[PDB]
């Protein structure tokens, strides 16, 4: 003795893959993109009685960061001086005054012809180079060419252009909502209850650096570790932390920027000359910091890999610096920091601070991508900055020897895989508002 | 509650929250232009939202509920839809649990629908001419 | 049956099926969104299809039809536009041709209907 | 009068217009529009602003009870915290444009107001069925 | 006695045009572009007591087509390397290794300065050039074709271009009308039509004089052109059987590349693998001879029960419109036919062998402004074809009248594969007198 | 007592802004990209009873024409071929030949290298040009004036830039009001207004100092600016009478064209045919007398019966700042105006201006782009039709002031043009007091 009851308004959704778009709260490129004011009310709403599965392996949020993070970089750095002219056989010699030991000849001083305003004008200009932006032509030991001449034409960035990092804060389009997590113990890749609405996320500032993430957040009670298939040593693993490490960065040496003319409209920035003993560039970690983060990691993992095992750590195997190194950008400069250091021990059941020596490159790729290159003009005076490292990317090596001891290295990963970390809170679904359900009533018929 | 307070809610619970959700479905500028995939993102989906409104307007046309946010129809419950009692449904389910429990019976639920209202239209323009 | 099924039957025949016709008028973007022209070309087409949808669904609204298939008036049919045996109209004739017969006369047949509207509107008010 | 035809109309006089002003809303060269990116854009992206303005506004009067009607009496009354103005001129004196002005202050009370006497009455007829 | 009623979903409709969308199927071009799939739904309507006309020459689907596509080459094309380094001065002479009579002067070899990976070196390569594409500048001097009026571009040697069948689909608010009559010569009226979701799937082939891998006739051959009478007029011939071509270009081609800029390589023709002789194409005698005596008849109904056809090669014009073109295995091929239109018809078997042309610089889609360079391809190309059709004109009641070959807008090729369908718009509303009075 | 009652059609509307949709009636740029026809039926709607605010400083409409026509001058420029390669040295000498007015070393007779359609040839050429697009590097070496700052691109020369009367349209939700008030002073509450659908055709004429072919007032001249008494803002005085104005540009000319690449062709300026001669414009005295007579009894209206007006040329500057500016016969002309303002006023004779030709043209005010002027062979002429003014007054108490033909910035131009015209957002929905509830069953 039922019917079909009719309701449109009903308080339900279903998971939805949707565009979102960015908003801030105010030369930058990001404050340029994310022009979109925020809305200073949280809005986020508990839901009392709700569960939700949250897979972050699975967040599409964690795709649309790095496909509009790529974007917006690109569109920065089309509207700039192409270097095209300048990919020409470079005449170098070593640098030997106020050189220490540890640089001996990866500073080198070139020279090279120059286009002018004029098509018929040349013009000598001559410049430093870190080495391992310049290769042998073919081999002669006077003529060198930039690395990229035989893969792709590099643009220079604009000086002007700032890419210094924003909290950015992603909103839902009408029709949508996010969901939030806030179970502190979640670990990704499950079931949560404490819930409730969002309607825009919290402003993540989009950091781009390999082994080490730095500025992100921090987790709250303990250091925790997510990962997903954690046997299977072909994943990495992502280690988010409940206390920062404090890592002060530098490039010591004084940098005289000059530049001149390339050609109509057109300037050219390079190094100049150089003050000081010069050094390479480096990072300084507290010793004993490190090792009682360090400690506190190895606890979690252990409760993972067993009781009586032996945690293990060990540096990284070869390849390009992008993978090998703590690449990081730091003052607008790009560091590839030797994090052995920070791995050389095995845990067994004043600061002295570490400091890992670092290179610094002009010619840089982007994003793992290839074909394309930018060129990073040099900045003048003397760098620092300092960082909080919030968590870590690392693999295991695995295998099976039963030995009880593991190894850990530092993890290589994809960008995508640092945005992972702050979206495991958030998911999007669609709002589906209409729906039936059984009733005594029947329509009145007259 | 405010927008979706009452998805824990129950069903019955859940009476009288039809109009927030119903309110919330509808809602630098040189950069907005000149970034054309930018543009062409956020365009279509408001276009989309849109497309999306009108659907489910257009069924409760169809179906005769038009501009009500509760409607009660010709068409019986069946037991091969569910088998639960009246009050279990209303006063202890979920809306979200709900539509777990009813799955794959939505395209005939609506085609019952269309069709009776199509036969109902036609009996009042007999009775008037 | 199916979209346009009804065309070849009698204006009779194919009230039934009025609402297959209205369910069908609203029914690799990785790779599309990056031709431009593509991407506009076809935005606008959809846009379009949604304006023609409204402007049909407020003129119901203005002659009082909104919530009908099928809707009767106030406004006396004219000989002027068809003078024509509502048994030949309705059994013998389909909506194809019986709707190009009347081509002319579709704008005189609008505005009364939305002035008989718009004097209803008013009495109920006027009443209350 | 035409499409606006006064707006020195009092506001009972205006009352039979208001179906003219209803139908504004939604009221080789064409090459252009790709040839001229931007330009395509920005006409595109008016088109749909005043598609989802109307909707809007379509919305509200579905919630309110008033639907498709140009004119509703509703189950609010008129508040003694608004205006004391005399109801003579208020229809008769007076025109729409300088009646909103006296009482814009107001909207979005009233507004409130409007939808939930109308989402109550909604389900008491539910009880009543 | 009578009140206007209003209704609703009324299944009627009007002619109309709209911009259709493209699907596939499913790294070709026309793949990747044409990637929305297609249903796997052979949805058809039947209009039972339904009579529609249909209008091929003024058929708005053709331009569309045409427009896609021409937009589509170029998007191809816009992300490739420029040749334009390369509009040097060439010192060029003939090839003389292993050269037979029917080609001698065709081939040159050729060399010149061109660009490096870095700005500052240059360096002397050697090329195989086509005749067709060089043009003596004066002596020693040539250069290419084009580098007095446009830029080259290089086509991408990893895109695929080869057709694929493309269906098109109608918008919301819109259907395709089809007309079923197998005898339909495209512009009478149609009693036997149907609706349609989107269109079968129509390759995009292009070619000049004969018609090649489109549809068949039922109804054995139909001879349609906008007006017969009016001498003006391309006639389009439809087969019900295809003839098969065989085509090749024999030489075994030695293909090397050489960058002229960081991501820029160049293709080149290298050298040629044992004996040169000309490309050409092979047909059987009999089965064009039959099928030209259909074509006849078929002309007699037209032209005259005493009427004699003459059939005759084209009258002059550039290559793109006096050989027959196409692209087999990529490579552009421009073949004469004067072998096939020879004959005059009045009232283990040999083959008829067509001698080809080779040509790399393409002005493509009968434009000027553009051209671009086919990377040669390596090995030996043969592929076959169906012929399905002819592009023919004509020229005091002297009885016999000569049929010629010709080329025309690519838009007339299209139209045969287009000819069967058309594009309305649905229109919902509509009134009619009833009985009832609106309840006051 | 009272209740609510709810209204749809209301006839109000609040201030907005939006974009308006350009249209035209009847190769030309302008008609090209307002392509869309306009509405052959006039329409215009009385509102008696309603009186607006208008304020023609604080108008929207303006920044819309701004950035649209830069929009589309810069569409149009970029499909042509780019002058970028010709940034060679030059080897320049003064010409004398045929010598006339005295104007010896506006034009020199440059040599120079070009790159031709094959990489392997350069080729000497010749060209013969005015002093105000070349720079020495310092039979010298010279270079063209803008090779340092940007690229140089020339303007297509099939292209036509002859402006044409724009209407402007209002989008579906949207109404365009405007003033009929005559004396209406550009801000207030205007009582004679009415509603239009779209606005009547402006030309997007672009000029400095002057304004010209645009309209007419009616009754009398009325002079406006934003405030009055800050000498920072500039007046318009907008006239009711034209002035007529001869330019030409005497010379008759050879215009010779090289390929310069694939398909790639730069026109230049070959030789001039007879008497090298200065460029010019002319006005009749005694109705440009008439026409200061009637300017400053406006002025004093504002200021005193007893105030002395001084009129005086513009301020030291740019040519594009202090002389006047146009583009006639595709040429661009620049002329001195100080003979124009040499008067004091208290209670033929055609005045000859000489002008200046310069081809390589920076616009909008905008800096790091540069259009290069294709030559004009044979002959320029035109007349042009003077409607107003870009007054300063220059800021003792002597009652003494100054007036000067300080020019401003483009807008100006819209300023006045588009001065009567408001845009509005229309909006149905309303309510108001009854004496009913809504009947309940
Ligand atoms: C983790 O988070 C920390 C803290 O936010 C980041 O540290 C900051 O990093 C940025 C980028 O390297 C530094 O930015 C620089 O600021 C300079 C000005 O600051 C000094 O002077 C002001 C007074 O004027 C003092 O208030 C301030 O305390 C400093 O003493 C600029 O001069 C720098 O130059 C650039 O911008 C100017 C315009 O402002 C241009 O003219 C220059 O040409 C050039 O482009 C630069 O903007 C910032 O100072 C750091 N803050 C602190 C407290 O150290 C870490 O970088 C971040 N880590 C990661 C990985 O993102
Ligand atoms: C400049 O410094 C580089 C190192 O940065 C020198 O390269 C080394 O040369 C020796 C002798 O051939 C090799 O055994 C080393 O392996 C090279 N080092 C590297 C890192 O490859 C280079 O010879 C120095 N040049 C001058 C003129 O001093
Ligand atoms: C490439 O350019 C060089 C010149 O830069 C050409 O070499 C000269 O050719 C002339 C004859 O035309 C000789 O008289 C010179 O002695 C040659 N110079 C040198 C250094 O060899 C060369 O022939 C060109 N090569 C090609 C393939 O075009
Ligand atoms: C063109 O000639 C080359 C040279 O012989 C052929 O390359 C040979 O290919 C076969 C396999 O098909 C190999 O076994 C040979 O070793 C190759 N030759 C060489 C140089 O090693 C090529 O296949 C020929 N192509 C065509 C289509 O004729
Ligand atoms: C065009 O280029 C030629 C060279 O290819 C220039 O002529 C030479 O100029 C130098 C100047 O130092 C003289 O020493 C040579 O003797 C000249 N050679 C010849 C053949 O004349 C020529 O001056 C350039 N043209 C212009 C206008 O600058
Ligand atoms: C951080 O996590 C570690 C995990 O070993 C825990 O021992 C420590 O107390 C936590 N810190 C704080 C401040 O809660
Ligand atoms: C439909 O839903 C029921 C649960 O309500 C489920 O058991 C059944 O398998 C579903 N049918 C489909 C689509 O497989
Ligand atoms: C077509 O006409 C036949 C009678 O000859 C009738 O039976 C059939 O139903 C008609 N078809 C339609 C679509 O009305
Ligand atoms: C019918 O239309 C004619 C105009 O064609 C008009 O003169 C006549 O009054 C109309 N009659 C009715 C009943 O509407
Ligand atoms: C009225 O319509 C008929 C077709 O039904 C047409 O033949 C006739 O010419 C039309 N009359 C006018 C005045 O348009
Ligand atoms: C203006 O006011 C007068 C006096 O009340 C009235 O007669 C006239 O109709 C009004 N104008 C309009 C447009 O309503
Ligand atoms: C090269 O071929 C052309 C065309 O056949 C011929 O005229 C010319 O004489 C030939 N030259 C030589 C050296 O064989
Ligand atoms: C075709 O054109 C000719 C003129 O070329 C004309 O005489 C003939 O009547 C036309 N045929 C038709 C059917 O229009
Ligand atoms: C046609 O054939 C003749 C030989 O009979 C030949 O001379 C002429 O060049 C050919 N022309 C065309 C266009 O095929
Ligand atoms: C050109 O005229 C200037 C004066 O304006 C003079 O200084 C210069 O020497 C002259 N040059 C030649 C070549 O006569
Ligand atoms: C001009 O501006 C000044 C302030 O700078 C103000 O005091 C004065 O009243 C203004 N004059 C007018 C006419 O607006």
């Amino acid at each position: 003795n039922l019917w079909v009851t009719v309701y449109y308004g009903v308080p339900v959704w279903k998971d939805a893959e949707t565009t979102l778009f960015c908003a801030s709260d105010a030369h930058n490129v990001w404050a340029t993109h994310c022009c979109v004011p925020t809305d200073p009310n949280p809005q986020e709403i508990h839901l009392e009685n709700v569960t939700e599965e949250f897979n972050m392996w699975k967040n599409n949020m964690v795709e649309q960061m790095h496909t509009d993070i790529i974007s917006l970089w690109d569109q920065s750095l089309k509207p700039c001086v192409k270097l095209t002219p300048l990919c020409v056989t470079l005449q170098c010699t070593n640098v030997t005054n106020n050189i220490t030991d540890d640089m001996r000849g990866e500073l080198k001083n070139c020279s090279f012809n120059m286009t002018t305003e004029l098509r018929d004008k040349k013009q000598k200009v001559y410049s430093l180079f870190y080495r391992l932006d310049v290769v042998q032509i073919n081999n002669s030991n006077k003529e060198y060419r930039l690395i990229n001449c035989n893969t792709s034409a590099i643009t220079q960035a604009c000086p002007k252009v700032s890419f210094e990092p924003i909290p950015i804060h992603y909103c839902a389009p009408a029709g949508f909502a996010i969901l939030k997590c806030k179970d502190k113990k979640f670990n990704g890749t499950g079931p949560c209850t404490n819930v409730s609405t969002v309607q825009c996320t919290h402003g993540i500032k989009p950091v781009v650096s390999t082994q080490l993430l730095l500025n992100g957040s921090l987790a709250e009670e303990e250091v925790i570790i997510r990962s997903e298939n954690i046997t299977n040593n072909a994943k990495n693993i992502l280690v988010q932390l409940n206390e920062s490490v404090q890592i002060n960065c530098t490039r010591p040496n004084n940098n005289t920027v000059k530049s001149i003319r390339i050609g109509p409209g057109q300037w050219f920035y390079y190094t100049g000359d150089i003050i000081g003993d010069i050094r390479q560039a480096h990072c300084n970690v507290s010793k004993a910091t490190w090792n009682e983060t360090l400690g506190k990691v190895v606890k979690q993992l252990r409760k993972h890999f067993g009781n009586n095992t032996i945690i293990r750590f060990a540096n990284s195997s070869g390849g390009d610096l992008e993978v090998t190194t703590h690449s990081f950008n730091c003052g607008g400069e790009f560091f590839y920091c030797n994090t052995s250091g920070l791995f050389n021990s095995t845990w067994i059941s004043s600061n002295d601070s570490i400091t890992l020596p670092c290179r610094i490159k002009q010619i840089i790729n982007m994003w793992q991508r290839i074909g394309q290159a930018m060129y990073a003009p040099p900045i003048q005076g003397v760098i620092r900055c300092v960082s909080n490292i919030t968590g870590l990317i690392l693999t295991r090596d695995g295998g099976s020897t039963n030995s009880t001891t593991e190894t850990f290295r530092p993890g290589g990963g994809d960008m995508r895989d640092n945005w992972r970390s702050e979206l495991y809170k958030y998911k999007v679904v669609k709002i589906e508002p209409l729906g039936v359900a059984p009733t005594r009533c029947k329509r009145r018929v007259v | 509650l405010g927008f979706l307070g009452a998805a824990g809610s129950t069903m019955g619970a859940a009476s009288m929250t039809l109009t927030v959700q119903a309110r919330n479905l509808l809602s630098c500028q040189q950069h907005l232009l000149k970034d054309t995939h930018w543009g062409i993102k956020q365009l279509q989906a408001r276009v989309l939202a849109v497309e999306h409104y009108l659907r489910d307007q257009q069924l409760l046309g169809i179906w005769g509920c038009s501009g009500k946010l509760i409607c009660c129809t010709n068409v019986p419950w069946n037991s091969s839809w569910s088998n639960r009692n009246l009050s279990e449904i209303w006063d202890n389910m979920t809306w979200l649990q709900w539509d777990k429990e009813i799955s794959n019976y939505t395209q005939i639920i609506y085609g019952l629908l269309e069709e009776s209202q199509n036969q109902q239209e036609k009996n009042e323009q007999d009775l008037l001419e």
